[PDB]
RNA sequence: GUUGGAUCUUGAGGGCCCGCCCCUCGGCGCCCCCUCGAUGUGUCCCGCGGGGCCCGAAGCGUUUACUUUGAAAAAAUUAGA
């Protein structure tokens, strides 16, 4: 089921059965998370993470090294993300597209999309908003769109 | 089984399956013959499974045998290559030959021209013996049908597969289910191949 | 279809089928038995009773019933090459 | 098919074509390779589809060429996931 | 120094006295020193299985398990040798936490989760069974009688230190739940 | 999405037995599943099932036997205090001869039958004959 | 608005039945107290008596929906002796 978008393909892995992956070369915690807080310290989205932990490294995941996941160890060091990744992309795709709308008062097609977006955005933001990852009393706005971005 | 050596496969079978090319098969994907593929060629030409065909081939002829008479046996060949197979089918087993149109109405049809009364109906190929197998289905008959890899498989009981079409692969298969039957029942009793080539077989092939 | 225990309420008990374990009817059209003769044994000349499997016109239409005859009697025997 | 099978065991082709999410067990194939090119003095693991560029020090810039799908090699190497 | 492996509260005596005094001299063994010295074992069990064979169960709460584990082939083979066949195993044993039901007394929860659940115990207890062959998969054969037989599908590379010790685990897991266990090395990676 | 994990298992295993078939692929299999799976095969409906275990949701592959007519849901589901449960099997179940109504009730996922015998109802999950 | 994914544990008695498994009462205990059998303002078989506390047990531990139990549920009515 997809309001959010118009898709119907495929955006998302597949992940094995097995919790030890990959046993042939599995880099500690403390290889892992050395490498998280230095890219933390890089400031990437656990989505860059955790690609370059995968391909780059003997390891793929740190929900097979450690138990945690990476915004999960970014939680518990703290430094982490203070809006979620995947929602921070989101802010991102509606802020570029009404930069395009900020240039074309014609493009019809960047008057749809970012409603569509924000409307994506309203609906996932209003989660994080309810169990405290984001705060309920801010409410997302075209102008809060370019400052989260920036 | 009967005599199980001969009854799995001797090399000569298994040349003449080869001389009259009935191991291969059309280009057709199945869903009901490719259990009886062996493999495919280049770009695909089927090679059937020479087992599958020949271990249809004694079950079917297991379900002639034990009918005491080959008369409720309608063989039926539209085509002309299993004509003379038929004929020579007809002279070896007995049973009844049936060569080109059907006539629809030999099952169904109380004012006909003709009336049948088989059991067990044999078939050359069941797209070219549809209206036998229409009237198979009419009147409760039970349908031996030797089917390639392009074949039909609705209302078609025991299929063998075979190339079938065309070639002497037609000819040999009712070299070989006249042998089969004749091993069970005949004078080439106890599980024994033939003596009789199936040049007796094989179509006219108009002569000079 | 039987009533009470020793009395039976139906006129007759239709026919199955061991491919789709469905019943073979009154009247149905291509629902018919297959009666493969038992040969013997190296021995040879043909053991008789043939083996019986009934086949519907269901499995039939589906076109089913090559590969259920192989489901019964490769699976069942006797079968040379299997 | 004949509509009457039952593969609680089936054959390994049938699942092994699917996409790695359409799969009777929903796991991958895509894995690591262990890199022997010479354009390094050592051997570095890479995912199969890295969708990025893995280098080294014994390296400087080419270990291997990125691909979103299965990664590009140099000169022919050996390839090992281990164990997925 | 093994001196929590007999003494749990325990009546063992002769294998806890045995496994103590074997896992002194484990300790006292090279390559099994500096590794056992420290890591004594909190408990063990000495059952039998299929296999004709007893099982040292060995438990561990797991701050002790990850080196008992790490070896485990030579450990449970010198032990194997040291007790005359008998395939040692090296089960985990947490504080389980309770059943999420009212009265037959549910008197603190602070947190259950399902990696405290007892059912992650249990399937714990599986993998530390099987240190060579990882489980790949698993299929639980639900029997037409409502019997049950799981199919642990293990690695199929590392599978033979298994299959002389796949009649001891599923002897072990059959007095551990009342319920048999099957181990697979079906297709994965073929 | 699946708002009905067992709508669209009762669908698969009706389309299988229509085709006559003999195994299915059923998903995200809630343990509400797997208890009606239990019950008809106890009852000879069907023969044994045998789960795959994946950790996406899992699934469960069922060997099946043509003795069922029709397995249907109550979509939604309705509480049953014992007395609601006989027009059930007057409108929905054919006879009071044969076929059997599975209910979640507070002594466990039970039949109609052993509903009757403690007199403890609960909600209604569907039937089966 | 209305609907929504998976996921946490309970052997014997007799040819099913039972409790189990991975404090306020009763009440095994403890001391106090009139003390019970050593002892006849009081011990050490133990609160069994009250307890007190803490157990198996239980306020237990997150609760309901739900179901079930009853009570309650004018008469007439209506079902029906």
């Amino acid at each position: 089921g997809r309001m959010h978008a118009p898709g119907k393909g495929l955006s998302q892995s597949a992940l094995p059965y097995r919790r030890s992956v990959p046993t042939w070369l599995k880099l500690t915690s403390d290889d892992v998370k050395e490498q998280i807080y230095k890219l933390a310290k890089k400031g990437l989205t656990p989505s860059q993470i955790g690609v370059i932990l995968r391909d780059s490294h003997g390891v793929a995941q740190v929900r097979f090294v450690t138990g945690n996941k990476i915004l999960r160890i970014l939680k518990s060091k703290g430094l982490a993300p203070d809006l979620p990744e995947d929602l921070y992309h989101l802010i991102k795709k509606a802020v570029a597209v009404r930069k395009h709308l900020e240039r074309n008062r014609k493009d019809k097609d960047a008057k749809f999309r970012l409603i569509l977006i924000e409307s994506r955005i309203h609906r996932l933001a209003r989660y994080y908003k309810t169990k405290r990852v984001l705060p309920p009393n801010w409410k997302y706005e075209s102008s809060t769109a370019s400052a989260l971005v920036a | 089984s009967g005599a199980l050596d001969v009854l799995q496969m001797k090399e000569e079978d298994v040349l003449k399956f080869l001389a009259a090319g009935t191991h291969l098969g059309g280009t057709n994907l199945d869903f009901q013959m490719e259990q009886y593929i062996y493999k495919r060629k280049s770009d695909g030409i089927y090679i059937i499974n020479l087992k599958r065909t020949w271990e249809k081939l004694l079950l079917a002829a297991r379900a002639i045998v034990a009918i005491e008479n080959p008369a409720d046996v309608s063989v039926i060949s539209s085509r002309n290559t299993g004509q003379r197979a038929v004929l020579k089918f007809a002279a070896a087993t007995g049973a009844t030959p049936i060569a080109g149109r059907f006539t629809p109405g030999t099952f169904t049809n109380q004012i006909q021209a003709a009336f049948r009364e088989p059991r067990l109906l044999v078939v050359t190929d069941p797209r070219a013996d549809h209206q036998p197998l229409t009237e198979a289905s009419y009147v409760n008959l039970p349908t031996i049908a030797l089917c390639n890899t392009d074949s039909p498989l609705r209302y078609v009981d025991i299929a063998i597969p075979c190339n079938n079409k065309g070639a002497h692969s037609v000819g040999l298969m009712w070299w070989m289910l006249a042998r089969e039957v004749l091993r069970m029942r005949g004078t080439i009793s106890r599980e024994h191949p033939w003596e009789v080539m199936p040049d007796l077989y094989f179509y006219r092939d108009p002569e000079e | 279809m039987q009533s009470n225990a020793g009395e039976f309420v139906d006129l007759y008990v239709p026919r199955k089928c061991s491919a789709s374990n469905r019943i073979i009817g009154a009247k149905d059209h291509a629902s018919i038995p297959m009666n493969v003769a038992e040969v013997d044994k190296v021995t040879g000349r043909f053991n008789g009773q043939s083996k019986t499997y009934a086949i519907c016109g269901a499995i039939r239409r589906m076109g089913e019933s090559d590969d259920s005859i192989l489901r019964l009697a490769k699976s069942h025997g006797i079968v040379s090459q299997n | 098919m004949p509509l009457a099978k039952d593969l609680l065991h089936p054959s390994p082709e049938e699942e092994k074509r699917k996409h790695k999410k359409k799969r009777l067990v929903q796991s991958p194939n895509s894995y690591f390779m262990d890199v022997k090119c010479p354009g390094c003095y050592k051997i570095t693991t890479v995912f199969s589809h890295a969708q990025t560029v893995v280098l080294c020090v014994g390296c400087s810039t080419v270990l291997c060429q990125p691909t979103g799908g299965k990664a590009r090699l140099t000169e022919g190497c050996s390839f090992r996931r281990k164990q997925h | 120094s093994a001196k929590i492996v007999k003494p749990n509260g325990e009546k063992p005596d002769e294998f806890e006295s045995g496994i103590s005094q074997a896992l002194l001299e484990l300790e006292m063994n090279s390559d099994l020193k500096a590794q056992l010295r420290e890591l004594n074992i909190t408990a063990a069990k000495e059952i039998e299985v299929g296999g004709g064979r007893k099982a040292i169960i060995i438990f561990v709460p797991v701050p002790q398990l990850k080196s008992f584990q790490k070896i485990q082939v030579r450990l449970v083979r010198e032990l194997e040798k040291k007790f005359s066949g008998k395939h040692v195993v090296f089960i985990a044993q947490r504080r389980i936490l309770p059943k999420p039901t009212r009265k037959s007394r549910t008197k603190n929860k602070q947190k259950r989760p399902r990696s405290r659940t007892l059912t992650a115990v249990h399937d714990a207890i599986l993998e530390d069974l099987v240190f060579p062959s990882e489980i790949v998969g698993k299929r639980i054969r639900v029997k037409l009688d409502g019997s049950r037989l799981i199919k642990v599908h293990l690695d199929k590379a590392q599978q033979n230190n298994v299959e002389h010790k796949v009649e001891t685990f599923s002897g072990v897991y059959k007095k551990l739940t009342g319920k048999d266990v099957n181990f697979e090395f079906p297709e994965f990676q073929l | 999405v699946r708002m009905n994990v067992l709508a669209d298992a009762l669908k698969s295993i009706n389309n299988a037995e229509k085709r006559g078939k003999r195994q299915v692929l059923i998903r995200p299999c809630s343990k509400v599943i797997v208890r009606f799976l239990t019950v008809m095969m106890k009852h000879g409906y069907i023969g044994e099932f045998e789960i795959i275990d994946d950790h996406r949701a899992g699934k469960i592959v069922v060997n099946l036997t043509g003795r069922l007519n029709k397995c249907g849901v109550i979509s939604p589901r309705f509480d049953v205090q014992l007395k609601d449960l006989e027009k059930w099997q007057n409108n929905l179940l054919p006879s009071r001869q044969f076929g059997f109504i599975v209910l979640t009730t507070s002594a466990g996922i039970m039949d109609h039958e052993e509903a009757r015998r403690k007199h403890t109802g609960g909600k209604i999950l569907g039937f089966f004959f």
